[PDB]
């Protein structure tokens, strides 16, 4: 069977979009996001000439921070951005526009990623007993990037993936991680690339269908609502022999309406895993793209209006650290956790550091306790249940819990 | 750790090989069992279907190997009957490919486990 | 319309950095920018120009990694 995901409203993805266009004005480096791009060209809308400055700044940024004399013309200091995995996400945004990486400087950035990439093999080891110093994820996303642009990587490099889901791998690799190696999979596989591992490539593919589809939950998403986006785009790129992977499939479609209707989808990078697949895109189809589709230019959205809100108190706790923090916080009702964090500062007796991230800002230090190798600070609301979303995302009720845990992974 | 079974047999002995996996998706795998006699190449002696329903032996070894697996504790095993001196090598572990008439993944594996050391010899006593 | 400081693409009025004209690269679409212009370690290689050093396996792998090609050089057949 084949993974499809029937037309949505036309509506919910326009709004989706709305929610994106934001966005295509702010062009700081901090906030300048290639999956933002790319996930609006693969879908069925546009922004207009504002995708044209878009890509223009993003090949300012990334080019003039990596490049040369390594910092901006315009922003200055890039602050170590952006990041290899964050080039691989500028590659696919040249595929968007119906690019290749050229020149003497693609020619040098493509060098870069190879790097990045042989500097994780080195980290893991031909052992395979180290482990990455980002993630598997961004391990199969640079060669994914790669292989779009029809650029090659060694076996050696490969097989580190190939590996971390065959047999002998310790750990569990998320529905993301696991999508992510399947799209990298699939372009190699489709691009006749490394037939030396032909088919440990194949039966990967075969393997992470298997996986994904064991992760699906009875509300029907591929792990949860956030993996269903790269769940879905890995999916429809190969059929499964006798499975019902069309079965499974409009089951997941089933919970993203139920969730889109419940306002789930507010992130834009999530928004933009997700709106290539209600175009019946993935990222493979970055691999030779039609970029001259018709696409709906959106509109504005309605503006915001904020209202009365009423106060609220919501716990916030730290027991990973001697002596431990809680301390019951007062903000305005539709406060986001970054804002309860903001108050706890303001109250005194609280500190905390956020860097940003194609996901919004991330947390990496609480009450100078900054995460260090493999460890994070995780985001928990009672009962000891991890938030799906960032701080600046996830609004929390009047007598709700807040936990920050550090976590090793 | 992954291997474990091998050891010093007279001629017509027995002994039986584990494979041990630690990984989630070994249940999604045919698995092989390979050997690398001294000097020689890397062959498959024997593979065996994701379920367990269908078998592949060298013929070498036929009649005298089973090849068998326990997806519950993520584990292979070789049960070696009827041992010759030509069986003695290092025995490995690794995945294979199912097909209609197994077969290796010798030539796509660049890296091997430590392996489990079987060796044959009437001068044994 | 863009500064001094930049050179203004003709075709799409986009500004880059005054260095990126006469580089070699097309960095505006239309071209406009090039218009009227003038040991390592074991497992290594060097490059044949440059301090460079690459892996050994990016040699005749489809890509120049080093600035003057020489991992892509005599790559064909005998
Ligand atoms: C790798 C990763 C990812 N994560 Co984190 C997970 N699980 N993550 C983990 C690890 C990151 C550390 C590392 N060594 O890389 C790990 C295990 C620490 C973790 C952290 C969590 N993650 C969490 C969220 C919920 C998930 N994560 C994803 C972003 C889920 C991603 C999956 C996806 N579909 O995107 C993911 C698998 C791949 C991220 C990546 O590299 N993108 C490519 C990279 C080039 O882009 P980037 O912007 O430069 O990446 C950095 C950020 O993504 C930041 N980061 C990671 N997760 C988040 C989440 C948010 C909200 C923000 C702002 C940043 C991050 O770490 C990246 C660099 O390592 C998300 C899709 C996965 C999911 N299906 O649930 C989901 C967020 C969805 C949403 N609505 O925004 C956090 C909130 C979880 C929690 N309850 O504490 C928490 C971070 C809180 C904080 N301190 O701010
Ligand atoms: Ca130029
Ligand atoms: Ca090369």
């Amino acid at each position: 069977e084949m993974c499809e995901i029937p037309e949505m409203d036309s509506h919910l993805v326009e709004k989706l979009g709305q929610h994106l266009l934001p966005w295509m004005d702010r062009l700081s480096l901090e906030h300048l996001n290639p999956s933002i791009y790319v996930g609006l060209r693969l879908s069925s809308l546009q922004a207009g000439t504002k995708e044209d400055l878009y890509l223009h700044s993003l090949k300012l940024g990334y080019q003039q921070c990596l490049l040369g004399s390594a910092f901006s013309e315009d922003d200055g200091d890039c602050q170590g951005k952006p990041s290899m995995g964050q080039l691989a996400l500028y590659l696919l945004a040249l595929r968007a526009n119906c690019e290749f990486v050229r020149g003497h400087k693609g020619d040098r950035l493509v060098s870069q990623l190879k790097w990045f990439l042989e500097d994780e093999k080195r980290a893991i080891g031909h052992d395979h007993k180290g482990h990455p110093h980002t993630s598997y994820y961004q391990y199969g996303l640079g060669i994914l990037a790669l292989c779009l642009h029809q650029k090659r990587v060694h076996d050696s490099v490969v097989d580190k993936l190939l590996y971390a889901v065959e047999p002998f791998h310790q750990g569990h690799h998320s529905v993301d991680t696991a999508a992510m190696a399947g799209l990298a999979f699939t372009c190699l596989k489709r691009s006749n690339f490394n037939p030396g591992r032909r088919q440990r490539i194949t039966m990967a593919i075969r393997t992470v269908r298997e996986e994904i589809l064991k992760a699906q939950t009875p509300e029907g998403h591929f792990g949860n609502v956030y993996s269903t986006p790269l769940a879905l785009q890995f999916l429809m790129t190969s059929p499964m022999r006798g499975a019902e992977l069309g079965t499974a499939c409009l089951k997941a479609r089933v919970a993203l309406l139920a969730s889109l209707q419940d306002g789930a989808f507010q992130n834009a990078l999530m928004i933009s895993q997700l709106l290539p697949v209600l175009n019946h895109k993935t990222y493979i189809d970055l691999i030779f793209p039609d970029c001259l589709a018709p696409r709906v230019m959106l509109e504005p959205a309605a503006e915001t209006i904020p209202q009365t809100q009423e106060i609220i108190s919501v716990t916030l706790q730290v027991l990973s650290l001697l002596p431990p923090y809680r301390q019951s916080i007062s903000v305005l009702a539709g406060s986001t956790v970054e804002d309860v964090l903001k108050k706890a500062h303001e109250l005194g007796g609280f500190t905390y550091e956020t860097q940003a991230s194609l996901s919004g800002p991330y947390l990496t230090s609480v009450m100078g306790k900054a995460a260090g190798e493999r460890e994070f600070w995780q985001l928990l609301r009672d009962p000891n249940t991890p938030l799906l979303q960032g701080i600046a995302d996830y609004r929390p009720k009047d007598g709700e819990t807040i936990e920050l845990r550090l976590v090793s992974w | 750790l992954v291997e474990s079974g091998g050891g010093l047999v007279q001629p017509g002995g027995s002994l039986r090989l584990s494979c041990a996996a630690s990984g989630s998706t070994f249940s999604s795998y045919a698995m092989g069992w390979y050997r690398q006699a001294p000097g020689k190449e890397c062959e498959l002696v024997a593979a065996i279907s994701r379920a367990g329903g269908s078998t592949n032996y060298a013929d070498s070894v036929k009649g005298r190997f089973t090849i068998s697996r326990d997806n519950a504790k993520n584990t292979v095993y070789l049960q070696m009957n009827s041992l010759k001196p030509e069986d003695t090598a290092v025995y490995y572990c690794n995945a294979a490919a199912e097909g209609e008439t197994n077969w290796s993944l010798c030539e796509e594996y660049d890296y091997w486990g430590k392996g489990t050391r079987v060796t044959v010899s009437s001068h044994h006593h | 319309s863009c500064p001094p400081t930049k050179f203004q693409c003709r075709t799409s009025g986009l500004c880059v950095p005054l260095t990126w004209r006469c580089d070699r690269d097309l960095d505006c679409s239309d071209g406009s920018d090039e218009e009227e212009c003038r040991a390592c370690l074991a497992g290594e290689l060097r490059c044949t120009l440059s301090d460079d050093c690459i892996p050994l396996t990016w040699r005749c792998d489809g890509h120049p990694d080093c600035p003057d090609s020489s991992d892509e050089l005599g790559c064909g057949t005998n």
